[PDB]
């Protein structure tokens, strides 16, 4: 349930949040949004376990 | 298993040089993002290709 962005285009100004995410494209071959190649989601899970 | 291990140099390297003539399947570098591959300037790359 806990997430953490893992991709962004742009660095962050001290104490910014921002929320909308889609599916982030890692240089070329567009993602056009759709998940195309080299498209991974900024959304990441950590390993929160006992 | 006799994987060949080369070095080649005394030229300039390229990262969007691979987006022209070779149709990918995977195309993974770890360690460094490969979109920075073009103007790093690597020292004897022991070029592995197989």
């Amino acid at each position: 349930n806990y997430l953490y962005r893992l991709f962004r285009k742009s660095n962050l100004k001290p104490f910014e949040r921002d929320i909308s995410t889609e599916i982030y494209q890692a240089g070329s071959t567009p993602c056009n949004g759709v998940e195309g190649f080299n498209c991974y989601f900024p959304l990441q899970s950590y390993g929160f376990q006992p | 298993y006799a994987w060949n291990r080369k070095r080649i140099s005394n030229c300039v390297a390229d990262y969007s040089v691979l987006y022209n003539s070779a149709s990918f399947s995977t195309f993974k570098c770890y360690g460094v993002s490969p979109t920075k591959l073009n103007d790093l300037c690597f020292t004897n790359v022991y070029a592995d290709s197989f």
